[PDB]
């Protein structure tokens, strides 16, 4: 069975952990330890194909060492995720993207932009600019929210789709 | 000012002295110098390289590649090593 | 400690890597300890908008052979300060190789190392054949030339 | 615009440059200074074509694209009466060795 190794990146407090758990344990987690980084495996079906997802939920302080570089280098696809309530996350998306391109040694790395917390009424960045930036990157944008869980599976499965397109 | 460069097969190549001075070994041999180990098809390439070097040294824009045919590669290499250029 | 190192400036600088060479260009960034770090390659004739930081040291080589290349008619490249948000341009070009080095390049592309010494040339050229371009050796040379 | 040429006669080859605007007569003067023959006793050729010492080099077909330093375009030279344009050829490289 074909495996897909997914890596979720973003600033601390964007919702990476809660979103990741929402993909697997099917429950929104209101508060998760900011320091806990772990991987999770889940057997799923995408377009009929029985895929195995391996999701690394990144967390912790910056580490631009050889070891962290190689750890992230094993990622086949990346979820650059931001929160619509935090401007800094949408600004940081670019830095995370450049780091991915460095460790993957390519300008074309499978990834999907995510606008999380689409249940919060406050909007610092609307759904419109994110699609513009993704267009500048050449990736899809999904406005999923882990709290309401709308579009989370769409995001992960779209990353698997982008990976499949890159492998073909 | 010009210098004559005679090849092993008797070909006379007249180049500007400033350009032939690119070769350290030629600059050491100093207005007519004979080479008994370098054929005409090699000395012609060496002279072309002299003009190429003088034209593009300290140029501000892009530089074209110096073309070297595989069949001449070895002989040109030996000539370059001996001429110190 | 090494003289040829990048500065931990943490100030963004947008740079344009322009490959105006026939070769496949490997960008090499000198980290804060001076060690060369290869970056993604540029196909010939390609321009790419990269993001670096002020005071960072860059050099450019042939991706396949590590042959030396020039950037803005010099060996090393350091981004300046971006005036009004415009990008700095890094023009990567060929240098005027010595005829000996150019011939050594082409012979290296034809013969395999296993057969290098089976060529009817002076023995002095055999070691020169196996002495492939080295980023570290050029860094040593450049450092002493600054001194 | 500079054009880089090797003007040849018999076993002699003169490497020099000129302007694309430079006329055939000025090049004949250049060869007078080197081979000691005035633009009277000499006739320049592009391929088998005789060049009229009044037209510019670029007007004869000598462009920067076709007359580079690393690949100069050839201009034949012939000297009572003139001689048949004779350019003795260069040597030939050997058969390419097995290892290449
Ligand atoms: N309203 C809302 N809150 C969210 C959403 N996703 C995450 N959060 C909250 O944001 C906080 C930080 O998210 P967290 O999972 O710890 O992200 P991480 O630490 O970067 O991996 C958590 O307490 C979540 O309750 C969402 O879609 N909507
Ligand atoms: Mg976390």
């Amino acid at each position: 069975m074909t495996e897909y190794k997914l890596v979720v990146v973003g600033a601390v407090g964007v919702g990476k952990s809660a979103l990741t758990i929402q993909l697997i344990q099917n429950h929104f987690v209101d508060e998760y330890d900011p320091t806990i980084e772990d991987s999770y495996r889940k057997q799923v079906v995408i377009d009929g194909e029985t895929c195995l997802l391996d999701i690394l939920d990144t967390a912790g302080q910056e580490e631009y060492s050889a070891m962290r570089d190689q750890y992230m280098r094993t990622g086949e696809g990346f979820l650059c995720v931001f929160a619509i309530n935090n401007t800094k996350s949408f600004e940081d998306i670019h830095h995370y993207r450049e780091q991915i391109k460095r460790v993957k040694d390519s300008e074309d790395v499978p990834m999907v932009l995510v606008g999380n917390k689409s249940d919060l009424p406050s909007r610092t960045v609307d759904t419109k600019q994110a699609q513009d930036l993704a267009r500048s990157y050449g990736i899809p944008f999904i406005e999923t929210s882990a709290k309401t869980r709308q579009g989370v599976d769409d995001a992960f499965y779209t990353l698997v789709r982008e990976i499949r397109k890159h492998k073909e | 000012m010009y210098v004559k460069l005679i090849s092993s097969d008797g070909h006379e190549f007249i180049v500007k002295r400033e350009h032939a001075l690119t070769s350290g070994t030629i600059k050491a041999m100093l207005n007519e110098v004979n080479f008994r180990e370098i054929p005409s098809h090699v000395l012609s390439k060496v002279c072309m390289y002299f003009t190429y070097k003088v034209r593009y040294t300290n140029s501000s824009t892009e530089i074209p590649e110096f073309p070297i045919a595989p069949e001449i590669a070895l002989e040109l290499l030996m000539a370059a090593n001996f001429l110190d250029c | 400690r090494p003289v040829l190192r990048s500065v931990n400036s943490r100030e963004p600088s947008q740079v344009i890597f322009c490959n105006r060479s026939p070769r496949v260009v490997l960008p090499v960034w000198l980290n804060f300890d001076g060690e060369p770090q290869p970056y993604p390659t540029l196909p010939p004739g390609t321009g790419r908008r990269i993001h670096s930081y002020r005071g960072h040291l860059w050099l450019f080589r042939d991706a396949g052979t590590h042959d030396g290349l020039l950037v803005n008619q010099t060996e090393l490249f350091v981004p300046s300060l971006n005036v009004d948000g415009q990008p700095i341009f890094a023009n990567i070009t060929l240098p005027v190789y010595t005829l000996k080095e150019r011939c050594l390049q082409v012979v290296r592309s034809l013969v395999k190392p296993e057969n290098y010494r089976r060529l009817d040339i002076v023995r002095s050229l055999y070691e020169d054949l196996e002495d492939h371009p080295n980023v570290q050796k050029d860094l040593e040379r450049l450092t002493q030339e600054r001194i | 615009m500079d054009v880089f040429l090797m003007i040849r006669r018999h076993k002699t080859t003169i490497f020099t440059d000129a302007k694309e605007s430079s006329t055939v007569f000025e090049l004949k003067r250049i060869v007078e200074g080197i081979l000691k023959r005035p633009p009277d006793e000499q006739r320049l050729y592009k391929d088998d074509q005789l060049l009229d010492d009044g037209k510019t080099l670029g007007e004869c077909g000598f462009t920067s694209q076709t007359a580079r330093p690393q690949a100069p375009a050839t201009v034949g030279l012939a000297f009572d009466t003139f001689e048949a344009l004779c350019i003795e050829p260069f040597s030939s490289p050997p058969e390419l060795p097995d290892v290449m």
